[PDB]
């Protein structure tokens, strides 16, 4: 008829308040014969023999609730772990009260640990509530702590699953270093300015000093950290105007202990209304049997419903944390902490105090600086990308067309040849053609400059397993775009299902089908329906570009896998190699798009296309994810579609014949 | 597939009847294959306002008036795409290549 409560507490005043709350816990519960005894222990400068003394004293005491209430620990590890582990050896709930580490969030590791505080990742949820107020969609994550970094990124992806958006850049590395400045300069080149930081005080002061040396406290920069990053020398290195968080009654020890005693007491008086009430035996000497109502009492703690307390309502969720906590939002006004907001269970209310920013105005900084210099990557398309070496040094020969129009070239940068032939010989030459003048029209339309460069290979890009770690990766223009080295694939890119799963698309500019290049008895093929090409031989040589999207499109078509096993013996790197081989009568057929071969038939009259016109598809501009260059650019493309500018581009190259 | 059509009796009253009719064709097959793949529930009906869409003093009509004013969810049927229609709603990717032409003898 007795219940023991164990605690690790040092100060005699909080021990007296703890014993007074234990004595007053049986006040309003009538004249029932239950008794509540309390046992508190102090601290030894070590941690192993502390764990030993506490664990065997609470085994000999047979307590039901174990409390740790020491925020000023001299060790910066903040680990009450071994007492909770020894209680989890017999499945006894330990109620942690001070630390907020996410490693305690794992119920698989911490089988019988509960706490009345949330981890810091929920603060990012509050920062997700910052995404619901100021209409922000691109963040920059920086976490040094690898113990909580995976859980923080998992919670971040869970929160961004509702919007189905992704973070722009995430970083995890070893704490204690000082060169993170190159990563900060790479973050400077990004569009967003949202700085999310999750580390200790040393790494926070290091990145504050690194941002102060780079002078990242200008206009548009978003600064948003927590309570751990505004203490110690990080408070000395703190730039003004920074927006931080504050835990309401997180440091207030006495009311937290009183609320914990109320929660434990009402949980015990709820558990006394049930049967199958087992007791943990003397497990120190000759008793390794587990406490049989471990998960039962844990489920009793799962259904803990409350309506009274000092601060607010307390309830344990599927993770065992405190919900609906009130937070404070502080601002650093000239190295002075000024409160600028309050936070309810789910809602933010800024007060009448102004929001002073480190940059310019007091309104929200529109920190999405879009790319005004687009790194344009392209592949060498023969009717679209005409590449010519310069005359003397970086100049373009302004040749005139037959319509009185000078050719508007561009200084592109490209290699000589492929990697076995020419490994690294990249020069700036002059590029012009269809998509070059299309990009010139886009630059005339919108507010941007650009940077035209080429791709290192002659391939679009296919998904293939890299030989280490058994992972499928990309290459080509998709491999260079997703690496961040490029900005916009301006190329006749093959639109299919697999590419749209990873990036976003625009409206297609080119619309054409598929055909067969032959040379001119039926010398023609009449498309795919030739029965001699269904079961091929060494006579009719049909082939395609190596690592092309037509190969993937025919790889999905499992009913013509024999053509998949036939073109693999004759895969060519570029289409110009196929033109050179079919002019010298080494090839016999070539699956390729319609209008390119029609232009080559206008070049050379012996080139003949086939009769069947299948897979009438469209080619557009390769794009990034959700970006401010999506809606404006698609409206500009549609404006180019509605007028006769497509006919003008036909008059440049397509409609003209030779 | 069945659908309804609100056919009015006269011009004297605004009262009409929802006559149920059958439909087939291209977009019907597209919608049936979308219901096969996505496995959702659809609410198919017809518009009685008129043609595709035309703004008369910030008032759209037809399917544009049904979608922009949120009396429906999406327009599966045939619809031309220009600038202001792409401004008011979000089109999907194009699937069929349908331009304009001139019929002569």
């Amino acid at each position: 008829k007795i219940v023991n409560i164990g605690a690790v507490l040092s100060t005699r005043k909080h021990e007296q308040m703890f014993r007074e709350a234990v004595n007053q816990a049986n006040k309003r519960h009538g004249s029932w014969k239950i008794q509540l005894n309390a046992t508190s222990v102090t601290h030894k400068p070590n941690a192993i023999q502390m764990a030993l003394s506490v664990c065997e004293d609470l085994i000999s005491s047979q307590v039901y609730a174990i409390l740790v209430s020491h925020p000023p620990t001299p060790n910066d590890h903040f680990t009450p772990t071994p007492v909770s582990y020894t209680a989890g050896f017999y499945r006894i709930p330990v109620l942690g009260l001070t630390t907020r580490m996410s490693i305690y969030s794992d119920k698989s590791i911490h089988l019988s640990f509960l706490r009345t505080v949330p981890p810091y990742s929920h603060q990012s949820s509050v920062w997700f509530e910052m995404m619901r107020v100021y209409n922000w969609n691109h963040i920059i994550l920086l976490v040094s702590d690898d113990h909580e970094g995976r859980a923080a990124q998992k919670r971040l992806e869970t929160l961004l699953e509702e919007r189905e958006s992704k973070a722009e850049k995430v970083l995890q590395f070893d704490p204690g270093t000082k060169n993170v400045t190159a990563l900060l300069m790479e973050a400077r080149e990004l569009e967003a300015r949202v700085i999310i930081l999750s580390a200790s005080e040393d790494d926070a002061a290091t990145v504050y000093r690194a941002a102060a040396m780079l002078n990242m406290t200008g206009s548009g920069y978003v600064w948003l950290v927590g309570e751990r990053e505004i203490s110690g020398n990080a408070l000395r290195y703190a730039p003004d105007g920074i927006i931080g968080l504050q835990l309401i009654n997180g440091k207030n020890e006495s009311a937290h202990i009183s609320d914990a005693v109320g929660v434990v007491a009402q949980a015990v008086h709820e558990l006394l209304e049930k049967e199958n009430i087992t007791d943990p035996p003397r497990g120190c000497v000759g008793n390794t049997n587990i406490w049989k109502t471990g998960p039962l009492f844990k489920r009793v703690l799962m259904s803990s419903k409350y309506a009274d307390g000092v601060t607010g309502r307390v309830e344990f969720n599927e993770d065992g944390d405190r919900k609906f906590a009130n937070y404070s939002i502080m601002n650093l006004q000239n190295r002075k902490l000024v409160q600028v907001g309050i936070y309810n269970g789910t809602h933010v209310i800024p007060n009448d105090r102004k929001i002073i920013w480190p940059g310019g105005e007091t309104e929200k900084p529109r920190g999405y600086q879009m790319s005004t210099r687009l790194k344009i990557v392209t592949i060498h398309q023969e009717p679209f990308v005409y590449v010519k070496p310069t005359m003397s040094d970086g100049t373009c020969k302004e040749e005139f067309t037959v319509n009185g129009d000078p050719v508007k070239k561009v200084i592109c940068t490209g290699p000589n040849d492929t990697s076995p032939g020419s490994p690294r010989h990249t020069v700036p030459q002059c590029c012009y053609g269809f998509c070059i003048d299309l990009l010139i029209k886009l630059a005339r339309t919108m507010n941007f400059t650009y940077e035209v460069h080429l791709v290192a290979d002659g391939k679009f890009g296919t998904q293939e397993r890299v030989n280490n770690s058994n992972k499928k990766e990309w290459n080509g223009m998709m491999g260079e775009l997703l690496s961040g080295q490029a900005d916009m694939i301006v190329a006749p890119l093959t639109i299919n299902n697999e590419r749209a799963q990873y990036i976003e698309f625009s409206k297609p500019f080119k619309y054409q089908g598929l055909t067969i290049l032959v040379k001119k008895p039926e010398e023609r093929i009449t498309g795919i329906n030739d029965p001699r090409l269904r079961n091929p031989s060494d006579k009719f040589i049909y082939a395609t570009v190596k690592q092309s999207s037509v190969d993937i499109y025919f790889r999905r078509q499992v009913e013509l896998s024999t053509m998949y096993r036939h073109m693999e013996k004759h895969n060519y790197e570029s289409a110009a190699e196929a033109i050179q081989a079919v002019r010298d009568n080494k090839l016999h057929a070539f699956i390729w798009d319609s209008a390119v071969l029609e232009f080559e038939a206008s070049q050379k009259c012996d080139l003949v296309t086939t009769g069947e016109l299948f897979f009438r598809s469209g080619f557009g501009i390769g794009m990034r994810k959700d970006s401010p260059w999506k809606q404006n650019v698609s409206l500009s493309i549609l404006k180019s579609h509605e007028n006769g500018f497509m006919e003008d581009l036909d008059k440049t190259w397509v409609r003209y014949q030779e | 597939v069945p659908c309804r059509k609100f056919v009015k009796i006269n011009n004297s009253t605004n009262e009409g009847m929802n006559v149920k009719k059958c439909c087939k064709g291209f977009c019907i097959d597209i919608l049936k294959k979308l219901s096969r793949t996505v496995k959702f529930t659809y609410d198919l009906y017809l518009v009685t306002n008129g043609k595709h869409g035309k703004k008369v003093n910030n008032v759209w009509n037809g399917m544009i008036g049904e979608v922009v004013y949120q009396r429906a969810v999406m327009a599966v049927g045939s619809l031309t795409i220009n600038e202001e229609r792409s401004e008011v709603v979000d089109f999907s990717v194009p699937f069929v290549e349908t331009g304009i032409s001139v019929m002569v003898s």
